[PDB]
């Protein structure tokens, strides 16, 4: 559940 | 070169994210920056201050080179000396390097 900086 | 990121003070090797986010959170400056190697495979981590937030970005090693989305570089240090010169998320570019103690 870690949120990282969106893909792409 | 692949690991000359190995001597750089602003890289931290298996420092976890809620450590990076401690030391991010000591002082916290927009710009400021560390990079960790993530506990997964040829994968390592900026983690960084932008816009009065605490925030990560993934990165790839995939054979020679690293990949952030779908930028490529030589090495981890070709990256970031990239990513001092033009913006890496929104408007903020790396600035403040947070050193090893």
């Amino acid at each position: 559940s870690s949120v990282y900086v969106p893909d792409e | 070169g692949s690991h000359m990121h190995e001597s750089k003070e602003w890289y931290h090797a298996s420092l976890t994210r809620a450590q990076a986010e401690h030391m991010l959170m000591r002082v916290p400056r927009d710009g400021a920056f560390l990079v960790r190697k993530r506990n997964e495979p040829n994968s390592y981590a900026i983690s960084f201050r932008a816009e009065g937030k605490i925030k990560h970005c993934r990165v790839q090693q995939e054979g020679q080179t690293v990949m952030l989305g779908n930028s490529e570089f030589d090495s981890l240090v070709d990256l970031i000396s990239y990513y001092e010169k033009h913006p890496l998320y929104r408007k903020m570019k790396l600035r403040y390097p947070i050193n090893e103690e």
